[PDB]
């Protein structure tokens, strides 16, 4: 009953910040061996990784998007949030949030895999 | 990026074999990994094959995959109108330092009424 | 035996039978390199190493030279220059169990491609990451060994074959494994070429009352050709007569 | 008088020939066996096998690899030296070990002297009597006569 529960709004005004929210249900968001990544897909197109976050902190990003991108987790809360500043219409897409393994403490053993995903929110970046 | 290329669509009869093809560089496929994942429309993508050749419980031994080179290949034996979704490739770049996703393969079963 | 932990059998000091192979037809890949099977009944090698182990039916064709995948890389790899048999069958009703047969394990992880002929089965914690791994699991931290799924129901590619890999070598030493040869019956007061024991000639084979020592298998006159020799499967003395000859 | 033991280092460092024979059973082995430092019979193999009134005599040698073994077991009545005469000794096992053997010990049974000599590339001629058994011999450089 691992379950990963995604929020944010739907609109976003260009050239301001977006936020999002990966609720993680059914465990604990730092617990195994794994990367806890961002994907963005435009509808359409293909899959866009994002960047990640893992340990305690360190994150590495997409270097097409390092400068503008933030990726922070809030283990009180139990979920990583996504930040996105000085948005354009290029950035409109379906975002996604998985977790992707990489150690030995992953239930299933699933190595190198994506293992759960998100539902996807839909941001459209657009003033109307 | 686009380093991974795939066929946009792909079409076979039902109870065929098909093979997805994906091609890359030596700096992702040739020394990482190959992940694949399916995607129906309006959800999203679910891991299918993991870590090249690796199948998950859950998802059916009609598929397998495959990876000799700079290349990897997806193969679903018995095709089935159940298989009808996007097929992703996915693979760390050392380049890059990216994980690269593929074009995505539309299989489209041919046998529909 | 696991792949990563493939068996090895050294064959030495026998006639080498390969009619096994020819007869029984159970056998789902067979392919040889270097050497052709039917002309291997007819042929000595020093040594001939038997290793067998159990894949997947997607990793057999990895059983050869010049193959790169998990197995050829890190469970068992074969030289380019590899003389010998790739045997190969589905063992699908043996190695698997209603609950998956879990006891075939494979290396998943190596730091190396192994060597031709190289047997690893060290456990150690393979490190993917800069973290290092003091024996212990984690981050960038996988156990090298994992287990195979087999289930009846697996796909073709996913059950379990059970692989058999003859290996021929030709060293600058004795041939104990050559090949067995089949005889021929012996025909008496003729004219014929015969074979005993890789002698060869033409005569007519009678029979004698010459006493050869049990240590003794051919013998000569004062030409030093042959007179006499002794059968090596009925332990009689034959002799050796040139076939009728002379002048019109 | 119950073995031999032929090699180059007789430490488990190498191959070395083992033969054993204890009561009714004739035992030969390759192993790379660790000898003690004084071998004796108290009161990575690639070959097995397992089947004074008495002069067992033997030659031993490699020919291309092969160690050729020959014998001839002769009840005698003599105890202080060999006895005088002459016995033709047959082959009887042929092992192609392919080992270069350089060294050599006994083995003594301990709760029998033993004569060790060299082959040398000499020229023979060989009398063979009716039955195929040889009676006598001539060494070609013993001397002028038997040149
Ligand atoms: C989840 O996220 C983490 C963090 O981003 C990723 O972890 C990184 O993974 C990459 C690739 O797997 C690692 O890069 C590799 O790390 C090794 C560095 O170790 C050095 O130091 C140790 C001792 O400190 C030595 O034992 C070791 O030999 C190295 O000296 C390198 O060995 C790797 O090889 C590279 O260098 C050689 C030349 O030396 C080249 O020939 C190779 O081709 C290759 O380029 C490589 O550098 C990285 O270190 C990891 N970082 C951390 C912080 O752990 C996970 O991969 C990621 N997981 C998923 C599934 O996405
Ligand atoms: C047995 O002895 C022979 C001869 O001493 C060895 O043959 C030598 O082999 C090496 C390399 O294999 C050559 O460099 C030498 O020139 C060879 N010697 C001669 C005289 O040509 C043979 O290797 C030895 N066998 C073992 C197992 O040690
Ligand atoms: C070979 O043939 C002889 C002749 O009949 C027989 O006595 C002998 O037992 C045979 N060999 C074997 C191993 O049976
Ligand atoms: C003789 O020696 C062999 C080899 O060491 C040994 O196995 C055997 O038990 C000994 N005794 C007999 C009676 O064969
Ligand atoms: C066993 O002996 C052979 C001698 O032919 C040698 O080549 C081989 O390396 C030896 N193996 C071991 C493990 O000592
Ligand atoms: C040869 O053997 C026979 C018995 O088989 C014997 O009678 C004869 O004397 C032997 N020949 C010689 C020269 O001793």
């Amino acid at each position: 009953q691992l379950q990963l529960q995604e929020s944010g709004p739907g609109l976003v005004k260009p050239s301001q910040t977006l936020s999002l929210t990966c609720t993680v249900s059914g465990g604990s968001i730092s617990s195994g061996s794994y990367n806890w990544t961002w994907i963005r897909q435009p509808a359409g197109k293909g899959l866009e990784w994002i960047g990640r976050i893992y340990n305690s902190g360190s994150t590495n990003y997409n270097p097409s998007l390092k400068s503008r991108v933030t990726i922070s987790v809030d283990t009180s809360k139990n979920q990583l949030s996504l930040k996105v500043r000085s948005v354009t219409a290029a950035d409109t897409a379906v975002y996604y949030c998985a977790r992707h393994c990489s150690g030995g403490t992953c239930y299933p053993k699933y190595y190198y895999g994506m293992d759960v995903w998100g539902q996807g929110t839909t941001v459209t970046v657009s003033s109307a | 990026q686009s380093a991974l290329t795939q066929p946009p669509s792909v079409s076979e009869a039902p109870r065929q074999r098909v093979t997805i093809s994906c091609s890359g560089s030596s700096s992702n496929i040739g020394n990482n990994a190959v992940n694949w994942y399916q995607q129906f429309p309006g959800k999203a993508p679910k891991l299918l094959i993991y870590y090249d050749d690796l199948l998950p419980s859950g998802v059916s031994d009609r598929f397998s995959g495959s990876k000799s080179g700079t290349s990897a290949s997806l193969a679903i034996s018995g095709v089935q109108s159940e298989d009808e979704a996007d097929y992703y490739c996915a693979a760390w770049d050392d380049s890059l330092n990216v994980v690269v996703f593929g074009g995505g393969t539309k299989l489209t079963v041919l046998g529909q009424p | 035996a696991s792949v990563y932990a493939w068996n090895r059998k050294r064959i030495s000091n026998c006639v080498a039978d390969y009619s096994v192979l020819y007869n029984s037809a159970s056998f789902s890949t067979f392919k040889c390199y270097g050497v052709s099977p039917t002309k291997l009944n007819d042929l000595c090698f020093t040594n001939v190493y038997a290793d067998s182990f159990v894949i997947r039916g997607d990793e057999v064709r990895q059983i050869a030279p010049g193959q790169t995948g998990k197995i050829a890389d890190y469970n068992y790899k074969l030289p380019d220059d590899f003389t010998g048999c790739v045997i190969a069958w589905n063992s699908n009703n043996l190695d698997s169990k209603v609950g998956g047969n879990y006891n075939y394990l494979y290396r998943l992880f190596r730091k190396s491609n192994l060597k031709p002929f190289e047997r690893d089965i060290s456990t150690e914690i393979y490190q993917a990451g800069s973290t290092p791994c003091n024996g212990v699991e984690g981050f960038n931290c996988y156990f090298p060994l994992q287990s195979y799924g087999f289930q009846p129901t697996n796909g073709v590619g996913y059950q379990p074959y059970r692989v058999v890999v003859l290996s021929f070598e030709l060293l600058h030493a004795p041939a104990t494994v050559c090949g067995p040869k089949k005889s021929t019956n012996l025909v008496k007061n003729k004219c014929v070429n015969f074979n005993f024991n890789g002698l060869t000639g033409t005569g007519v084979l009678t029979e004698s009352n010459k006493k050869f020592l049990p240590f003794q298998q051919f013998g000569r006159d004062i030409a030093d050709t042959t007179d006499a020799v002794r059968d090596p499967q009925t332990l009689e003395i034959l002799d050796i007569t040139p076939c009728s000859f002379g002048g019109v | 008088i119950r073995g031999w033991i032929f090699g180059t280092t007789l430490d488990s460092k190498t191959q070395s020939l083992l033969i054993v024979n204890n009561a009714t059973n004739v035992v030969i082995k390759v192993c790379e066996f660790q000898f003690c430092n004084d071998p004796f019979l108290g009161v990575n193999c690639t070959f097995e096998y397992v089947s004074f009134k008495n002069l067992r005599e033997f030659v031993f040698k490699n020919i291309d690899g092969y160690f050729k073994i020959y014998s001839k077991h002769t009840p005698i009545n003599l105890v202080r030296d060999l006895p005088q005469g002459f016995s033709a000794l047959e082959p009887l096992v042929d092992l192609p070990i392919g080992i270069n053997i350089t060294r050599f010990q006994t083995l003594l049974a301990l709760h029998a002297a033993y004569y060790v000599g060299y082959l040398q590339p000499r020229t023979f001629l060989l009398k063979y009597n009716e039955n195929g058994t040889i009676t006598d011999a001539v060494d070609c450089a013993l001397d002028p006569l038997s040149e």
